[PDB]
C-alpha cells in the first residue's frame, strides 16, 4: 500500500487551494491512505481529502477550526507503526533532537509532522522522519521562500519509498528516498 | 360519415377508367365526356377537407396522363383548333374552366408565342371565382400547372413569344390576392359556431397559400431590385389592406423564412415599418424572435462579407422594434424582456467590442423598469424569472467581470430585484468572479464592488431582518479571501489606500462577521511590510511606512478586540511582533515592546482554560524564545514578568511540565547585550531545573512521578551533551540511583513498560555512563 | 311448628296451677297426679331438644317449689313411711322414679343414717332409664339434688350421716359411664342424614356433660392425692377408651379448665401418656394450647413453688409432643409451627435461664424443615406467617440480639422464604433488630450483620424487578445510622478495618444504593481521625495511621466520583480537606491541595446551571478562606486561581457580587511569614474593589446597580474603620454623592426607601451622627 | 403567641434523630409557630415538624435535598417582623457585622440564622439576633464540641422572651433572655 502525506494547506487563511498542477496529480483510486499533518483549516478541505481516499487520518493543527481532531495519533500501516502530530507542540519548532525525543515516547518507526512548511525526509538512529511541507506553499513568517509540496510513500513490506513532490518553477520536480526498518 | 368518400372514389375510378379507356382508343370527345362526368363527382362537397383533398389529388394525377397525351399530340402536330369554343358547350362553368386551364397550358407549351395572351386571359377570367372550396382547389391546380412554364429572364425571347418576368410576377400576385380573399372569406361563411372548425380548416389550407410564395421564390428573375420595387409593395398593400391577423402572420413568417437576407437587408425599413402597423391581437413577439434568430444565424454565418458597416442593424432594428412596441398596446412586460434577451444575444454576438451599445441596451431596459412601478420582484413572478435570464447573459457572456465595472449602468439593475433573488444572483455572479479569475481592480471599481459586498453582508429579506435560519453561513468568506489575495498585486502606495477602503468596509461588516474577514487583511499588511523592507533602497520613508502600517494594524486588532474575542488578537500581536522584529527598523524595539504588552494584557485578562493556558503559554514562549531585539533593560522586565506569570499556574502536573519548559527560556534567552548570544550562566539554568525538581518531589504520583523523572532526565542529557559544564555526571548518577530504587515498586501497566523501553533506549545510546 | 310447644306450655301452666292449688290445700297426691299429666306431655317426639329443654326448665323450676314444700312438711314431723310402694302406683315409669329421687333426698335430710344407702340406691335405681333426653334431664335433677348433699371435706362428720367421698367418686364415675353410653347411642340413632343435626344437638347437650365435672370441682374432697391415684386413673380409662373425638375433646377442655395446677403438676405425665393414645380425628393443638396457657399462667405466677428443677417439664412435653406428632398422620406444618410458637413463649417465660433449650428447639425445627423437602413458601402460605410469628418471639422478647446472632440456624430458616417474602420479612425483622438500638459489634458479628444486609438489600432480583416504588424509597437510613452508631465504641484501628469491610460489602450491594451509604462512612473516617488525635500522647505512628485512613477515604471518594455525582462529593471534599488541615500531619498541605484541585476539576467539567454556578463558587470561596496552614508562597497562588475562575463566569450581576466578595480573600488572608499575622495586602484589596467598581458602573440596571453600590459602600466603610489607610473618606464622599445624584433618577420602589434608611443608618453608625 | 426555632438537624447525614430528652419536651398543642433555619435534610424531618404545629416556615440550608425551600424568608409574628436564612450565605460564616449588614436589607426586628451550630442570642443596635444551634448537636468541622439545642420564644406584644434549650450532660439546662422593640 501507498499513503499520501500532506498538510499546512491553510485554506482559506493564506491560500485558496492547492496549486493547479498538483490537483492534476491527486486523483481518486490510487491512494489507499492519507495522513494529514497540517491545519487545512476549513472542513471544505477535509471533504476534498475524503475524495482522494476513504481512510483519512488528521491531527489538529494550531489553526484548525474543528477542535475535534487529535493532538497526535498513531496509525499502523502494514509493518510500519507511524506517528502523526502537527509540530507546533515540538519546541524548538523544527528541532531534530526534539522530534527524536518525541519518537521515543510514541514508539513509532516513522514520524510525520509539519508546521515548518519545509519538506524534510531523513533517517536518525534507525528511525524515519518526514515533513511533507505545505501542499499550498502557504505563507510562513520564518521562511520567506516556501515551496508547495506533498509526499506519498509506498510501503511494500518493511521497506518504504517516499516520493517528495515539489513545485519549483512551473514543472513539478520529484525526488526519491528509501527507508527500510532496521 | 366518411362513406361518401369511398363511394365517391369508386365512381371516380369508374369514370376516369372509362375516360383513359377512351383516350387510348383515340376517340377524344368520348373521353372528355367521361372526364366531365367524373369531374361531376367533384360537385359533391360534403366531403371532409382531407377527403375532398384526396379526391382532388387523385383526379389531378389522372389528368396528368391527359396532359402528357395532349402535350405529345401537340408536339405531334395533331392539333384541333377552337377547342375553347367547342368545350364551352359543356353547360356548367366548371367543365369550361377545367378545360380552359388544361388546353391553355398545352397551347402555351405548343405555342410559347401565345403565352402572354393565354396567361392574361386566364388571369382575367378567373375573377369569376367566388366559391371558397372549388376556387381554392382550382387555383391550386393553376399553381401546379404554372410550376415552370411562366416567363423568365434567361429564357429564349422569340418576339412571337410574349411575356416576361414582370408578367409572371403580376400573374402570381393577382391570383394570390384573389385566393387570399376567398380564403379569408372562409372565416365568415356558414354559421358563426363553426369558427374553430373553420379556422382549423383554413390552418390546414395555409400551405396552399404559402405555395404561391414558394412559386414566387423559384422565379429566377427575382433580383433584389424587383424584390424592392414590386414584390413587397404588392404584398404589403394587401397586408395593410386586409387588417386580419392569422393570415398576415402566417404569410409573413413564411416570407421571413423564405427569402434571402440579402433582399431583406435592402428592404428592412419598409418591411419593419409594415410590421409596426400590424394588428394588436398579433403575437409580434414570436415573429420578432424568429427574425432575431434568423439574423443571428446570418451574423455568424460565415462564407459571407459579414455585416456591411453602412448597415447599422442595431440602430435600425432598435428604432423599429421600439416603434412596434408603441404600436403595441397590451405587451406583457415579460414579453418585452424575452425580446430584450434576444437583443442582448444579437448585440453580444455581432459586436462584443462596442460597450456603448450594451449600455444603450441597459438604459432602455432600465427606463422600462422604472416606468413599471414594480416592487422588488419576488420569487413567484415570471418577471423576475425573465430579468434573471436577461441579466445572467451579460454575466455569463462577459467572462471578465472587470469589464462589468466599465458598465456603470449595470449597478442600477440591482435595485429592481428582490433581496432573495439579489442574494441568489449575487452568489451566482461572485461565484463567476472567482471561477473566472478576474483579478486586482481599479480603485473606483474596487469601490463599487465593495458597495456590492456591503449590500450582500448588509441586507436581509428584502430589508435587513434577522429571521434566523439554521443553515450554512460560511459561503461568504472564501470569496473575500480571494478578493483580498488579488488585491495585493498593486504597487506599494496603492495598498495603503486600498487597505483603508477595505478597512472601512469591514468596519461596516458587523460583529458576527469580522473575525474571519480581517485575518487575511493582517497577512496582507505583513507581506506589504515585507515589501517595504525588501525595497529599503528606492524608498526612504519605508521605515515610516512600516511604523504607520503597524499602528494601523494595532487599531484594526483593537477592533477585533472590542468584539470581545481573545485568541485571534493574541496571535495577531505575535505575528505583528515577529514582523517588526525581522524588520528591525528605528523605534522597532519600542513598537515591539508595545505590541508585547498588549499581548500580555490579553494573556492575563483573557485567560480561560487549563488547556487554553498551556496553549497560550506555549505560544508565548515559542514567540518569545527567538525574539532577539530587546536589550537587557527591556528583555529583563518581560523576562521576570514571564517567569512569575508562568510560576503561577493551576495544575501540578502541568505545573511541572511548564516549569521544565522554562529552562529553554534561560538557555535560548539571548538579548542584544553580548551581541545576541546567551551569557551562558549555568547557574540560572540550574536554579530553573531546581524548582522543577522541587515540584517533582511534591507531585507524589507513582505513575506521573516516574514519567516525569524520565522526561527531566532526558532533558538533563540534552544539556550535559549540550556542554552545560554545570550538569555534573554525579548529579545524574545520584538521581538515576533514586530512580532505580523506585522503578521496581510498580504494578503492571501499559505505560510502565513503555517507560522502561524509553529508559533502556536512553541508556543504550549515550555510552558515557 | 312451634305450636306444639305453645299448647304444651299452656297446659303446663294449667297443670302448675293445679300444683299450687293442691299445695295450698295439702293435696299432694292430687298434685302428683297432675305431675304425671305433665309428663304425659313429654311423650311427644316432635319438639326440639331446645324446646324440650325450655319446657323441662319450666317444669323443673316449678317442681322445686313442690320439693321444698314436701321437704318442709317432712321437716314438720309429718313423716309417712311406705312411700316406695305408693310411688310405684304411677303408670308411667318417669313419675315413679322422679318421686323416688324427690322423696329419697327428703329421707336423707330427715334420716342421715340412710344417706349412704339412699345414694347408692338412687345411683343404682337409675338403671330404669334408657332414653337419652329424659335420662339427661333426670340426671340433671340428680346433679342439682346431689349438688350439696354429696359427701365432701366440708361436711359435718355426724355419726348419723352416712356416705363418704369414695361414694361420691363411685357415683360420678358411674354417672359418667352411663351418660356417655346413652349419649353415644344418640350418635347412631335416627338416620345418617342428620349428621349436622346430631352434632349440633350434641353440642347443645355438651353442657349437661360438663356440669358433672363442675360438680366434681366444687368437691373439697377432690384432693390431689385421690386425683393422682384413683380419680384421674379412673377417669382416664373411660375417657381414653371412648375412642371418640368430639367427646374426648370437650371433656378434655373441661379438664383443662377444671383441675387446679396442684392436680396437674402431680399428674401431668400419667395424664400425658393417656393423652398420647387418643383418637386420631381430634384437634389436639387446641388441647395442648389450653394446657400451655394454664402452665404458662403458672410459670409467671408468683407466690407459688414454680416448677421443681428435677422435673424438666419442657423436655418432657417436647418429647411427648414429638411422639404425638409422630403418631399424627398428616398434620399441617403450619399447625406444628403454631405449636412451636407456644413452646418458644413458654421456654422463654418459664425457663429464661436456659437459652440452650431454645437452641435445641430451633435446631429441631430445622431438622423438621429439612425433612420436609418443600419449595419456597408462597406469599399466601400460612406457614410463612407462622414462621414469622415464631421468629418474632425471640425478636420481640429477647432484647439481646447478639444471642440471636449466635443462632446459626436463624439465617438458614430464611431459605424457605420466597424472594418477595424474603424481602418483606427480612425487612420487617431487620427493622425490628434496629428499633432496639444496638451497641458495639464485633468483627464477626459485623460479618453476620453484613450477611443479613446482603440478604435484605440485594441478590439478583427473582424477576427483573419492577418497582412502582423500589422500596419505601429510602427506608434504609436507620440501618446505616446504627452501623455508624455501634462503630464509635470499638477500639480504633480495628474500626478502620471494619470500615474497609463495610466498604467492600456495600460496594457489592448494588448500583443505586451506595450513593447514600458511603457519606456516613466518610463521617466515620473523620471521627476515627479524631480518636487518633485523642491518642496523640502515647502514639507517634498516628501520622502513618492518618496517612492510611485518608488514603482509604481518597479511593472510596473517587469511587463515588465514578458514580457521577458532583455537589455532594464537593462538600465531602471540603470536609476531608478541613480534616487534614486540622490534623496538621506531615504532607497535610499536599493533601489539602488535592482536595481542592479535584473539587475545582469537578466544578469545571461538571458545570451546567447558572444557579449551580453561583452556589458552587460561593461555597468554594466561603470554604477556602479558613484554610490557613498554607505558606504565603502557596496560599497566594491558589487565591488568584480562584479569583480568576470567578472572573470568567457569564452573568454580570453575580460577577460583580462575587468579585466584591473576594476582597476578604485579599485582606483576611494571613501569611506564614508573619508568624500567624495577616498579610495585610490592602493595596491588592483596593485594586480588587477598583475592578469591582468599574464592573459596577456598568450595571445600568437601577435597582440592582444601586443596591450593589450599597454593598460596595459597606465594604469601604468596613475597611476604612478597619485601619486600612488606602480607604479614603474622600472616595466615600464621592460615592455617596454619586449615588445621591442618581438615586432620584429612579422610579419609587419598596427598595429605594430602604436604601435611604440604609444610607442614613450607615452614616449614623460612624458615631459621626 | 410562642414560636419554635430550630435547625441544622442534619438527619440522616450526621444524626438519626433529636436527643431523647428533647423529644419529650416538644409535643403538639403548645406551639403555634415554627421557624426552621437549618437543613433538616430529609422530608422525614419536615413531617415530624409538621406535627408539633401547623404553620411551619423553612428556609433552604446548604444540604437540604428539596430545592423548593426559600433561600431566605420574612415572616411577621404579631408586632414582630422576623427574618430567616440558613447562614452559609453570610460571609464570614458567623460574623456579627455581616449578619447586621443583612438585617438592614431585610428590615427585620429579629433575625434567625444557624449554620454555625452554636447557640447565640444577643442584641445589636436595637435589633435582635438568634441562632438556635443544632437540635441534634450535629457534627461541624469548625467546632469539636457541639451542644444540642433549640429555642422557643414567647411574644406577648412588642416584647419577646426567648428560651434557649441546651443539652449539657444528662439534664437539660435552660436560660432566659428578654428583648423588647426599641
Amino acid at each position: 500500500m501507498l499513503v499520501l502525506v500532506l498538510g499546512d494547506l491553510h485554506i482559506p487563511h493564506r491560500c485558496n487551494s492547492l496549486p493547479a498542477k498538483f490537483k492534476k496529480l491527486l486523483v481518486p483510486g490510487k491512494i489507499q491512505h492519507i495522513l494529514c499533518t497540517g491545519n487545512l483549516c476549513t472542513k471544505e478541505s477535509y471533504d476534498y481529502l475524503k475524495t482522494l481516499a476513504g481512510d483519512v487520518h488528521i491531527v489538529r493543527g494550531d489553526f484548525d477550526e474543528n477542535l475535534n481532531y487529535p493532538e497526535q495519533k498513531v496509525v499502523t500501516v502494514g509493518q510500519f507503526k507511524i506517528g502523526l502530530i502537527h509540530g507546533h507542540q515540538v519546541i524548538p519548532w523544527g528541532d531534530m533532537a526534539s522530534l527524536a525525543l518525541l519518537q521515543r515516547q510514541f514508539d513509532v518507526d516513522i514520524l510525520i509532522s509539519g508546521h515548518t512548511h519545509k519538506f524534510e525526509a531523513f533517517e536518525h538512529e534507525n528511525k524515519f522522519y518526514i515533513n511533507p511541507g505545505s501542499a499550498t506553499g502557504a505563507y510562513n513568517a520564518l521562511e520567506t521562500n516556501i515551496i508547495p509540496s506533498f509526499v506519498l510513500m509506498d510501503i511494500q513490506a518493511s521497506t518504504v519509498v517516499t516520493y517528495v513532490y515539489q513545485l519549483i518553477g512551473d514543472d513539478v520536480k520529484v525526488e526519491r528516498i528509501e527507508y527500510k526498518k532496521p | 360519415q366518411e362513406k361518401l368518400l369511398d363511394e365517391a372514389i369508386q365512381a371516380v375510378k369508374v369514370q376516369s377508367f372509362q375516360m383513359k379507356r377512351c383516350l387510348d382508343k383515340n376517340k377524344l370527345m368520348d373521353a372528355l365526356k367521361h372526364a366531365s362526368n367524373m369531374l361531376g363527382e367533384l360537385r359533391t362537397s360534403m366531403l371532409s377537407p382531407k377527403s375532398y383533398y384526396e379526391l382532388y389529388m387523385a383526379i389531378s394525377d389522372e389528368l396528368h396522363y391527359l396532359e402528357v397525351y395532349l402535350t405529345d399530340e401537340f408536339a405531334k402536330g395533331r392539333k384541333v383548333a377552337d377547342l375553347y369554343e367547342l368545350v364551352q358547350y359543356a353547360g356548367n362553368i366548371i367543365p369550361r374552366l377545367y378545360l380552359l386551364i388544361t388546353v391553355g397550358v398545352v397551347y402555351v407549351k405548343s405555342f410559347p408565342q401565345s403565352r402572354k395572351d393565354i396567361l392574361k386571359d386566364l388571369v382575367e377570367m378567373c375573377r369569376g371565382v367566388q366559391h371558397p372550396l372549388r376556387g381554392l382547389f382550382l387555383r391550386n391546380y393553376l399553381l401546379q400547372c404554372t410550376r415552370n412554364i411562366l416567363p423568365d429572364e434567361g429564357e429564349p425571347t422569340d418576339e412571337e413569344t410574349t411575356g416576361d418576368i414582370s408578367d409572371s410576377m403580376d400573374f402570381v400576385l393577382l391570383n394570390f390576392a384573389e385566393m387570399n380573399k376567398l380564403w379569408v372569406r372562409m372565416q365568415h361563411q356558414g354559421h358563426s359556431r363553426d369558427r374553430e372548425k373553420r379556422e382549423r380548416e383554413r390552418q390546414e389550407l395555409r400551405i396552399l397559400v404559402g405555395t404561391n410564395l414558394v412559386r414566387l421564390s423559384q422565379l429566377e428573375g427575382v433580383n433584389v431590385e424587383r424584390y424592392k420595387q414590386i414584390v413587397l409593395t404588392g404584398i404589403l398593400e394587401q397586408v395593410v389592406n386586409c387588417r386580419d391577423a392569422l393570415a398576415q402572420e402566417y404569410l409573413m413568417e413564411c416570407i421571413i423564412q423564405v427569402f434571402p437576407d440579402e433582399f431583406h437587408l435592402q428592404t428592412l425599413n419598409p418591411f419593419l415599418r409594415a410590421c409596426a402597423e400590424l394588428h394588436q391581437n398579433v403575437n409580434v413577439k414570436n415573429i420578432i424572435i424568429a427574425l432575431i434568430d434568423r439574423l443571428a444565424l446570418f451574423a455568424h454565418r460565415e462564407d459571407g462579407p459579414g455585416i456591411p458597416a453602412d448597415i447599422k442593424l442595431f440602430d435600425i432594428f432598435s428604432q423599429q422594434v421600439a416603434t412596434v412596441i408603441q404600436s403595441r398596446q397590451d405587451m406583457p412586460s415579460e414579453d418585452v424582456v424575452s425580446l430584450q434577451v434576444s437583443l442582448i444575444n444579437l448585440a453580444m454576438k455581432c459586436y462584443p467590442d462596442r460597450v456603448d451599445y450594451v449600455d444603450k441596451v441597459l438604459e432602455t431596459t432600465v427606463e422600462i423598469f422604472n416606468k413599471l412601478n414594480l416592487e422588488h420582484i419576488a420569487t413567484s413572478s415570471a418577471v423576475s424569472k425573465e430579468l434573471t435570464r436577461l441579466l445572467k447573459i451579460p454575466v455569463d457572456t462577459y467572462n471578465n467581470i472587470l469589464t462589468v465595472l466599465k458598465l456603470k449602468h449595470f449597478h442600477p439593475l440591482f435595485e429592481y430585484f428582490d433581496y432573495e433573488s439579489r442574494k441568489s444572483m449575487s452568489c451566482y455572479v461572485l461565484s463567476n468572479v472567482l471561477d473566472y479569475n478576474t483579478e486586482i481592480v481599479s480603485q473606483d471599481q474596487v469601490d463599487s464592488i465593495m458597495n456590492l459586498v456591503s449590500t450582500l453582508i448588509q441586507d436581509q429579506p428584502d430589508q435587513p431582518v434577522e429571521d434566523p435560519d439554521p443553515e450554512d453561513f460560511a459561503d461568504e468568506q472564501s470569496l473575500v479571501g480571494r478578493f483580498i489575495h488579488l488585491l495585493r498585486s498593486e504597487d506599494p502606495d496603492q495598498q495603503y489606500l486600498i487597505l483603508n477602503t477595505a478597512r472601512k468596509h469591514f468596519g461596516a461588516g458587523g460583529n458576527q462577521r469580522i473575525r474571519f474577514t480581517l485575518p487575511p487583511l493582517v497577512f496582507a499588511a505583513y507581506q506589504l511590510a515585507f515589501r517595504y523592507k525588501e525595497n529599503s533602497k528606492v524608498d526612504d520613508k519605508w521605515e515610516k511606512k512600516c511604523q504607520k502600517i503597524f499602528s494601523f494594524a494595532h487599531q484594526t486588532i483593537s477592533a477585533l478586540i472590542k468584539a470581545e474575542l481573545a485568541e485571534l488578537p493574541l496571535r495577531l500581536f505575535l505575528q505583528g511582533a515577529l514582523a517588526a522584529g525581522e524588520i528591525g527598523f528605528e523605534n522597532h524595539e519600542t513598537v515591539a515592546y508595545e505590541f508585547m504588552s498588549q499581548a500580555f494584557s490579553l494573556y492575563e485578562d483573557e485567560i480561560s482554560d487549563s488547556k487554553a493556558q498551556l496553549a497560550a503559554i506555549t505560544l508565548i514562549i515559542g514567540t518569545f524564545e527567538r525574539m532577539k531585539c530587546f536589550s537587557e533593560e527591556n528583555h529583563e522586565p518581560l523576562r521576570t514578568q514571564c517567569a512569575l506569570a508562568a510560576s503561577k499556574l493551576l495544575k501540578k502536573p502541568d505545573q511541572g511540565r511548564a516549569v521544565s519548559t522554562c529552562a529553554h527560556l534561560f538557555w535560548s534567552g539571548r538579548n542584544t547585550d553580548k551581541n545576541g548570544e546567551e551569557l551562558h550562566g549555568g547557574k540560572r539554568v540550574m536554579e530553573c531545573l531546581k524548582k522543577a525538581l522541587k515540584i517533582a518531589n511534591q507531585c507524589m504520583d507513582p505513575s506521573l512521578q516516574v514519567q516525569l523523572f524520565i522526561e527531566i532526565l532526558n532533558r538533563y542529557i540534552y544539556f550535559y551533551e549540550k556542554e552545560n559544564d554545570a550538569v555534573t555526571i554525579q548529579v545524574l548518577n545520584q538521581l538515576i540511583q533514586k530512580i532505580r530504587e523506585d522503578l521496581p515498586n510498580l504494578e503492571s501497566s501499559e505505560e510502565t513498560e513503555q517507560i522502561n523501553k524509553h529508559f533502556h533506549n536512553t541508556l543504550e545510546h549515550l555510552r558515557l555512563r
